[PDB]
């Protein structure tokens, strides 16, 4: 879009980090004993609940996907701020391409 | 807890002295003591809270 | 031809599965088509290769055709259109909701293995005044007198007034067709019949599927306070023996052991199995005492050990 | 700021024939009425694009057209002093950290653990948030 | 742990349990309660004996094929129990940590684990050496008595062991 | 009870058929046998909702109790009609008794839990690690009936305390210190867990380095 | 604009001549700024052989020999990398 | 100090029933600055020698841990002008990142100090957060020899 | 990979003094003997119970139980064919409840056993079980099911 930089570039480095951390935490459910989540990638309720699944590992895929998801909204936050304001002096938003 | 902020408060000046490199040519002698000076409060430590049979 | 071209599908064992399966071949029928015609499409611009003949002319630059576009944005709408049609008319014929089956089998389906009651059997024909037991269905409600405090509380029940722990949602029977880890659970079925079956599930959310019918359910925890048609009708099994059925869901870590059978047999055979059954004998004791195999002969409760590697 | 919102205003429009028509299609035609889930969550989509186009409407009435909304607009008229854009920080780090420590304490059922991320997150975010405001030492 | 009046009882095999654990310490009839002043001043010498203490086991019936002896410890077991120091082989912490259903010994100051099924010799942790196991048997009455001292030193190892 | 017995078999037909064989004994790599585990046994394990386990790895961990008080009971009777064992203990009314569970003395009992229980649970009641993936979970949340059926009937890798170790009046004792541990305020502020090195270190290097060092950036100049 | 050029004349002490040069650590002259690389690989080394002997103990699994293994390996294959490249000349 | 006093508690020794011989903890740990200590004691892969006669039980090991320890601490300055050579009168301090190698030498150090005491608490740490106690004694094992390693890479590069 | 093949949870005996032994088609478990001691052993004459549960492994039987006898003239009164799919409760262990008051076929297959040998609790006694199908030798503990211990004399001081 001919812009220098993203809209917010801390956040965006923010978004990195957040993503990549909540990503580890997430992965970390192996080094537990029990293991990572056992549940299906779709987590269905009652094989999720407490009574089903007790292990740690299905708690810190939970929170390691609520941080990545969390860098992944500030992400978006971001590159739709960035796409709306920060564009080039002849760049309309239809002549920016498809990919943006 | 002033035994375990000393102990804390001596290993954080250890750890500045030494990245800082203040125990260069003038002040050997001066690291030499502070280390001996921290092993003796590390070692105090010890007989402080094994005073107490427990 | 149409097995090939079924990819795969059994051919299925009841009006609804076999309807079921010609919508499948019409509609592979119909995506070959387009994926033979795009695949061409795509192969034959790829003929379009930069010939060293063509000395600095670049192509047309055309891009921008309304009327094509046109033509390929309506088109499409045809085709899903007519799918959705015979969709629509196909899934008609697969909840009919006949308020008289033959037989209404209970599959109440619990943590890695199964269980099936035979609610109700109901033979146009004239016989069986067979019915389910249901003096077992307890509830859990909680309504004490009072909790810890002294006074006031006096709580109810966390959910509607009563306790998770309820379990009232699931229904007994009294020939309980329970399948054991070391030992499959054999639905047996008569054959020629129109089938209920009336889904629970015990402990989890999971999967009921018998492949040869071409269909499947989710038996959840509690179908009724889901808004879910747990219960669903088939309305013949032309085909006899026994047919495999797979916990099509997750279940928990044996989620994979959770395979059960169906026995469909003849509606004799059927007789004399509810008969000797009704007399306290086991599942396998009834099937062979019809002359049937006792144990599963599509699949078997194979090894409860961890793996192969585990040292016995 | 007109066509990113009239992009909003479109998709707010979907939404809002999307979540009333699935409100009366569940409310008729299913076996407990409205699912209250999807239902819900539709019309707070709705909302969500509402809130975005409703602002970006706003803006645009209060702008001028700028270069970027401009066809046939030169890179000279663009031409000019752009926005602070933030250098080099080391903070957002730190706050992904304190945020990890904080969820690992979630999951990991360790209050002290939550309550340590939490006054790291609030660190952290007053050193980013203060990074670029901290005067100069007075000594 | 009677507030001072018989703080040690004789015991009986039938009271420890398959998969259990019990401290037992070397009560003599002289060590009578403590009732008297001459008493529980040699109860006070048990009690607070550094290799005094012991863990008396009870392997399992089920488990009992898996048990692996040690040398010149072949008939140490009586039946299905057996008594190992609870004092660690290494730097001498109590062991008193005991895992049934996997009978591993684990003392927890350095978390080392010693197999009982197999004599308790360290199967993980600093621990190098096994722990002493003591000789036992009934005496007259059915009491479990110990059938002699340990063949080795049982505290932790020193410059002058295992000669 | 017949009825009890009969809502015990409905449950246990439909929850633990897996791992337990129908006739209790246990399948082979899955489950044990529940032949003489007794009702004390199986109040404990489901009450404290490890029972419907849904995973075999090195440590069953405590959850939502599955089922009902009544429930548990229903499932207890059954198992001890079957085999027959320890039973739950109770009082005049019949409920399962807690109140009645709490022993008087409470220094015995301290030397009890110390001489056994603290081995690896901790000096007041906290958890404690164990060989591989396994730990001894923290007694806080343990009713005094739940303490003793653990007592009573050791659930995995614990060490089965028999009646004859521990005979109920000890059995009682170390309920009451477990649970005046338990409940105990931790006398001079704030009790960071109950182990105290780590936790104290781990505060001392936070709060106190943190503020010794901010107050030293406030006072001092940076060059 | 509240700042001042500094300038410290910085008593130095070898002759900083063998070694590191600026180019590559900018700060060279204001202190030890060069390890050799003779101890990098005979510390690497030994590190992989701590890792291998560990494996002799008392550990009846071997999850651990094999994690052990693996590491020393990785090791291993670092310094000799970069031994390699230093030999040909940090080539490939 | 005097708020740490009131509002956080230190050695609550009275849930700590008296010392006895036979009875014990799960936790038992020593204050922080011997946690390097016991976490030297617990990672040390249980290595002993049998000379004529005699033991030479693993907990040797440690004491000559704390001597090379203490005797590379109390001699560290020597061992720095015998290297680098400095031995010239240094009054102006040097900032951490002009001294790559020593950075990275003092880092490691501080990771090697870190990992040994959270060795002693890897017990807790296994209880609290959920890893298997070997699990924990071996990434200590490993780590004692990788973990030094990688942060004396990563703060040479850092300083740089 | 705690939770691997090799699990600590799924490879654990139960916690009951009984061994328990798959030997043959059927399956023993919680097999035991009660015989309280108020010596050093049990005198030989002196009837001892055995307990145990006998489990049908598979529905195709072994409902025999033919003798089960070892050292000690081992009798079943009663003998009956339980087995089938099932549970055959010889005995009563200490906590054992009855559903009624009437007992059906008299005792349920009750176990005993005259030892003609001291036995001490604590050790392991060689029972072989025999069944149509086969024989298995369990070893089988004794166990005190519900009795308190005894009251130990008090110690004289010396
Ligand atoms: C659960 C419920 C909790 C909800 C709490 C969230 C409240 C935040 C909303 C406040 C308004 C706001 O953010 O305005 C931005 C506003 C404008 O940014 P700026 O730096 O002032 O402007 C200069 C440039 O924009 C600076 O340029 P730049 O490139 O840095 O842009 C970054 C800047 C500006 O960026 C933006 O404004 C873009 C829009 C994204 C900001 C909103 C997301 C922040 C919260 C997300 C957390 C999820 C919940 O945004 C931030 O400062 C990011 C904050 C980091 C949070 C990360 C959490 C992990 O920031 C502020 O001045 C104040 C922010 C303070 C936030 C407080 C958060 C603490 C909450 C914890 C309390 C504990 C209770 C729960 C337990
Ligand atoms: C982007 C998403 C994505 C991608 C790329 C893939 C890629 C692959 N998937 Fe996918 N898969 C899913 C998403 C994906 N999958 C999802 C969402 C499910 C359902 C999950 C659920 O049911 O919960 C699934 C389920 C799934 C299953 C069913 C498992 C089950 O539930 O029983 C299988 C079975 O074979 C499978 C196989 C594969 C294979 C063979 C590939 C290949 O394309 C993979 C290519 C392989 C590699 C690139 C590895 C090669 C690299 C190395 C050897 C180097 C390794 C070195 C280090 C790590 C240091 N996948
Ligand atoms: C020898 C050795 C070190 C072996 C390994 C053991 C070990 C330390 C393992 C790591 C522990 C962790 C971090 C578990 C979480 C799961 C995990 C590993 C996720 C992946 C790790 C990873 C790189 C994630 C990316 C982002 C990231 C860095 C996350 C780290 C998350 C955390 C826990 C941050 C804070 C670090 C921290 C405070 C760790 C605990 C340290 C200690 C000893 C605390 C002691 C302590 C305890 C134990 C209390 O109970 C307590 C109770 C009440 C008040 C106070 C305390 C208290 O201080
Ligand atoms: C230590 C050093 C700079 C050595 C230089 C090179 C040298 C002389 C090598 C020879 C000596 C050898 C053989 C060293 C290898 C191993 C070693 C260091 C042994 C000696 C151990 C000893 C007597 C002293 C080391 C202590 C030390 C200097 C620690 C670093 C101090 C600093 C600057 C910390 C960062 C400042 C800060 C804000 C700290 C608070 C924030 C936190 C939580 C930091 C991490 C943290 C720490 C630092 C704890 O101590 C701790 C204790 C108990 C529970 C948890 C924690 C914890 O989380
Ligand atoms: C300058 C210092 C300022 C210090 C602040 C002082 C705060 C004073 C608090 C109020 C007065 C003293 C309370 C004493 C009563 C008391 O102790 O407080 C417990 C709580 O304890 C917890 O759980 C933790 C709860 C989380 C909130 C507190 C967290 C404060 C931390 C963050 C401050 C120290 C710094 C640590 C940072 C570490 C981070 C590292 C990055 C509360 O009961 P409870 O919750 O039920 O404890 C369970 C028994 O019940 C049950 O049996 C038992 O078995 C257990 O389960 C027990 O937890
Ligand atoms: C500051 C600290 C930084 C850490 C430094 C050290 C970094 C080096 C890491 C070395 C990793 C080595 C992993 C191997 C470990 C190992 O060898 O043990 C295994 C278990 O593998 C595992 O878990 C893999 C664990 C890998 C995770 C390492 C992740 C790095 C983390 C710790 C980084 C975060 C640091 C945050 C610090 C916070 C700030 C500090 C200020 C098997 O044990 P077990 O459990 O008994 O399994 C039995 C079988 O044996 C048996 O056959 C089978 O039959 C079964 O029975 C089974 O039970
Ligand atoms: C990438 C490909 C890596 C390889 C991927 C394969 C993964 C498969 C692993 C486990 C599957 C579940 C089985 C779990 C059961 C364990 C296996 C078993 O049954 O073998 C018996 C012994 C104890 O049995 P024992 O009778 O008590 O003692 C015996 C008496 N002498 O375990 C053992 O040997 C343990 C051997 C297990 C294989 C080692 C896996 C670790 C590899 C880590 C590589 C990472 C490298 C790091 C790089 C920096
Ligand atoms: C999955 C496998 C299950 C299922 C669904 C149930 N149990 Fe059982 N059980 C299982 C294991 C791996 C173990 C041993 C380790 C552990 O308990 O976590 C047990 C043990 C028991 C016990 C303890 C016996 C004793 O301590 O002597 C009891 C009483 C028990 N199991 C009963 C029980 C009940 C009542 C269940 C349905 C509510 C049940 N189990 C389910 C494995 C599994
Ligand atoms: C390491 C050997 C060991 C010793 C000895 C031991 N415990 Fe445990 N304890 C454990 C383990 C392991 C568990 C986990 C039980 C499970 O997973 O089912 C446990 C569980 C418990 C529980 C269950 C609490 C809950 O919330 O689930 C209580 C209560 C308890 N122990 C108390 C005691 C008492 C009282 C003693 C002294 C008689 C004692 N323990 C001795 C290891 C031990
Ligand atoms: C059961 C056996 C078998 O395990 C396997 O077969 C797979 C083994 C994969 C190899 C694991 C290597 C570990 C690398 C450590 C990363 C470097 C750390 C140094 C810096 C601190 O093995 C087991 O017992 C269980 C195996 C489970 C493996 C899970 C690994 C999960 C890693 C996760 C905790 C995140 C690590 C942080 C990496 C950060 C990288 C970017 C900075
Ligand atoms: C703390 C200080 C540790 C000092 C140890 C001094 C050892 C002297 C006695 C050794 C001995 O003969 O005992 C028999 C031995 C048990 O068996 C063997 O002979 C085979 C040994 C194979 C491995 C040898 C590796 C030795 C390395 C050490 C020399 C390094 C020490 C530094
Ligand atoms: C232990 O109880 C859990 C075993 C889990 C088995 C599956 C292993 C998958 C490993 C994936 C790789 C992890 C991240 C690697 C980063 C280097
Ligand atoms: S004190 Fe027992 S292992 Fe070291």
């Amino acid at each position: 879009i001919g812009a220098p930089d993203v809209a917010f570039p801390r956040l965006n480095a923010l978004s990195f980090w957040l993503f990549l951390f909540g990503a580890l935490i997430a992965i970390a459910g192996f080094i537990t004993p029990g293991g990572a989540a056992d549940f299906g990638w779709t987590a269905y309720s009652p094989l999720t609940d407490a009574i089903h699944s007790p292990g740690a590992g299905g708690d810190l895929w939970i929170m390691g996907l609520a941080v990545g998801g969390l860098g992944t909204i500030l992400g978006g936050v971001n590159m739709i701020t960035t796409v709306v304001c920060m564009r080039a002096p002849g760049m309309t938003m239809f002549r920016m391409p498809i990919f943006t | 807890w002033a035994a375990l902020m000393f102990a804390a408060s001596i290993m954080v000046h250890l750890a500045r002295i030494f990245f800082t490199g203040a125990f260069r040519r003038p002040r050997e002698a001066n690291w030499v003591i502070g280390s001996l000076l921290l092993i003796l409060a590390m070692f105090e430590g010890f007989f402080g809270y094994s005073l107490p049979d427990d | 031809w149409s097995d090939a071209l079924a990819l795969g599908w059994p051919t299925g064992i009841t009006p609804e599965a076999k309807l079921n399966r010609e919508l499948w071949i019409g509609s592979v029928i119909a995506s070959f088509a387009v994926g033979a015609i795009v695949w061409g499409l795509i192969f034959w611009t790829s003929a379009f290769h930069r010939k060293k003949a063509t000395d600095t002319e670049l192509p047309r630059q055309f891009g921008y055709n309304m009327p094509l576009e046109l033509t390929l944005t309506v088109i499409p709408f045809l085709i899903i259109s007519v799918l959705f049609y015979f969709t629509v008319v196909v899934q008609e014929r697969m909840m009919h909701k006949d308020p008289n089956p033959e037989v209404v089998i209970d599959v109440t389906a619990f943590q890695w293995n199964w269980k099936f009651g035979y609610q109700k059997i109901a033979f146009a024909d004239g016989s069986f005044d067979y019915d389910g037991a249901d003096p077992e269905r307890k509830e859990a409600m909680t309504s004490r007198p009072e909790g810890k405090d002294e006074h006031g509380i006096e709580k109810v029940g966390p959910i509607r007034g009563m306790t998770p722990e309820d379990r009232t949602y699931l229904n007994f029977d009294k020939i309980e067709t329970l399948g054991t880890s070391s030992e499959i659970p054999v639905l047996v079925l008569p054959a020629g019949k129109r089938i209920e079956f009336v889904l629970n599930s015990a402990d989890v959310i999971h999967g009921f599927w018998v492949p040869e019918f071409l269909f499947k359910r989710d038996v959840l925890p509690e179908p009724k306070a889901n808004n879910s048609d747990n219960v669903f009708q088939v309305s013949e099994i032309q085909q006899t023996g026994a047919f495999v059925g797979r916990c099509t869901e997750m279940c928990g870590t044996f989620h994979a052991m959770m395979n059960f059978e169906v026995r469909v047999v003849e509606p004799n055979d059927f007789k004399a199995y509810i008969d000797q059954r009704n007399a306290g004998k086991t599942n396998a004791e009834a099937l062979a005492a019809i002359n049937q195999p006792p144990l599963a002969i599509t699949t078997e409760p194979f090894e409860s050990r961890r793996g192969e590697l585990v040292p016995q | 700021m007109h066509i990113e919102a009239r992009l909003f205003e479109i998709l707010t429009a979907f939404f809002a024939l999307a979540a009333v028509v699935y409100a009366v299609l569940t409310a008729m035609f299913a076996t407990g009425g409205v699912e209250w889930a999807g239902t819900t969550a539709l019309v707070l989509t709705t909302g969500l694009t509402l809130i975005t186009g409703t602002f970006f409407r706003f803006v645009a009435r209060r702008l001028d057209t700028r270069p970027e909304d401009y066809e046939d607009a030169e890179i000279s008229d663009g031409a000019g002093e752009l926005g602070f854009f933030a250098p080099h920080s080391w903070w957002p780090i730190l706050i992904s950290l304190s945020f990890s420590t904080a969820a690992v304490g979630a999951a990991l059922w360790l209050p002290w653990l939550i309550a340590a991320g939490v006054a790291f997150v609030i660190t952290s975010v007053c050193g980013l948030v203060f990074e670029y405001y901290w005067g100069p030492e007075k000594h | 742990g009677r507030p001072g009046e018989s703080p040690f009882v004789k015991m009986r095999p039938e009271d420890i349990d398959a998969g259990g654990m019990e401290t037992v310490f070397p009560w003599r009839e002289s060590d009578g309660d403590g009732t008297t002043v001459e008493s529980e001043h040699k109860l006070t010498e048990i009690a607070m004996g550094v290799r005094n203490p012991v863990m008396l086991i009870r392997i399992k019936p089920a488990d009992m094929h898996r048990v692996i002896k040690r040398k010149g410890q072949e008939s140490f077991n009586f039946g299905e129990l057996f008594a190992y120091t609870k004092v660690c082989s290494h730097l001498g912490c109590p062991s008193s940590l005991y895992e049934q259903q996997t009978y591993r010994i684990l003392c927890p100051c350095h978390q080392s684990q010693f197999d009982a099924l197999e004599f308790a010799k360290p199967i993980f942790g600093p621990a190098a050496r096994a722990l002493a196991q003591l000789p036992i048997t009934i005496d007259e009455d059915g009491y479990l008595v110990a059938n002699g001292d340990f063949v080795e030193p049982v505290g932790p190892a020193f410059w002058e062991r295992k000669s | 009870q017949s009825a009890l017995l009969r809502t015990g078999k409905q449950l246990f037909e439909t929850s633990c058929v897996s791992c337990h064989g129908a006739n209790l004994q246990g399948v082979p790599d899955r489950g044990p046998s529940l032949i003489g585990t007794g009702e004390a046994a199986v109040y404990f394990q489901v009450s404290t909702g490890r029972m419907p386990a849904m995973r075999g790895e090195a440590q069953a961990p405590s959850k939502p109790p599955h089922f009902d008080e009544s429930q548990i009971d229903a499932l207890g009777a059954y198992v001890q009609a079957n085999g027959g064992g320890p039973t739950v203990p109770r009082d005049d009314h019949g409920a399962v008794a807690q109140e009645s569970l709490i022993g008087g003395d409470v220094a015995r009992g301290g030397d009890l839990f110390r001489l056994n229980c603290a081995s690896c649970h901790n000096f007041t009641g906290k958890g404690g690690a164990l060989s591989s993936g396994k730990y001894a979970p923290d007694l806080g949340d343990a009713n005094p009936a739940q303490i003793y059926t653990a007592m009573l009937t050791g659930p995995q890798n614990m060490p089965k305390f028999s009646d004859r170790q521990l005979t109920p009046d000890e059995k009682r004792d170390i309920v009451a210190y477990v649970r005046e541990s338990a409940e105990t305020p931790s006398y001079g502020g704030y009790g960071l867990g109950g182990f105290g090195p780590a936790p104290e270190g781990m505060a001392m290097w936070i709060i106190g380095m943190v503020a010794a060092i901010g107050v030293a950036m406030w006072i001092g100049s940076r060059a | 604009m509240s700042s001042t050029q500094d300038r410290s004349q910085l008593d130095p002490e070898v002759e900083r001549h063998t070694g590191v040069d600026v180019e590559d650590v900018p700060s060279a002259e204001w202190g030890w700024s060069h390890m050799p690389i003779g101890v990098m690989h005979i510390g690497g080394l030994l590190s992989a052989a701590f890792l291998l002997v560990m494996m002799r103990g008392n550990h009846v699994g071997h999850v651990e020999d094999w994690f052990l293994i693996g590491f020393a390996a990785v090791i291993v294959a670092l310094v000799g990398r970069n031994w390699w490249l230093r030999r040909r000349g940090w080539i490939r | 100090l005097g708020l740490m006093g009131g509002l956080l508690t230190i050695n609550p020794i009275w849930n700590l029933g008296p010392y006895k011989p036979s009875q014990v903890s799960a936790g038992s740990q020593p204050d922080f600055y011997m946690m390097w200590t016991d976490g030297l004691i617990r990672l040390w892969p249980a290595w002993e020698f049998y000379p004529f006669g005699h033991t030479i039980p693993q907990g040797v090991w440690v004491a000559v841990g704390m001597g090379l320890v203490f005797a590379l601490l109390i001699a560290y300055p020597f061992i720095e002008k015998k290297v680098t050579g400095d031995d010239a009168h240094h009054n102006l301090l040097q900032r951490p990142r002009d001294v790559p190698v020593r950075t990275a030498i003092g880092s490691m150090a501080i990771a090697l100090y870190l990992l040994l005491t959270f060795a002693c608490m890897n017990d807790i740490i296994a209880l609290k957060f959920h890893i298997s106690l070997n699990a924990t004694t071996w990434i200590g094992r490993i780590g004692m020899v990788v973990l030094p390693a990688i942060v004396y890479f990563v703060a040479y590069r850092w300083a740089i | 990979c705690s939770a691997g093949q090799i699990s600590q949870t799924t490879t654990q005996e139960p916690a009951v003094n009984g061994v328990n032994a798959q030997a043959g088609q059927v399956s023993l478990r919680n097999v035991h003997l009660r015989a309280p001691q108020q010596t050093d052993y049990v005198e030989p004459g002196t009837t001892v119970e055995l307990l145990f549960v006998a489990a049908n492994d598979s529905t195709e039987s072994n409902k025999l139980k033919s003798i089960t006898s070892d050292v000690g003239e081992v009798t079943l009164t009663g003998d009956s064919t339980v087995p089938a799919d099932g549970v055959l409760i010889v005995g009563e262990p200490d906590g054992q409840i009855q559903a009624v008051e009437n007992a059906e076929a008299a005792d349920a297959v009750t176990a005993e056993v005259e030892l003609t040998k001291p036995i001490t609790n604590g050790l392991l006694y060689d029972f072989t079980f025999t069944f149509e199908d086969g024989e298995t030798t369990v070893a089988v503990p004794i166990s005190a099911g519900e009795q308190p211990r005894r009251p130990v004399p008090p110690a004289g001081p010396g």
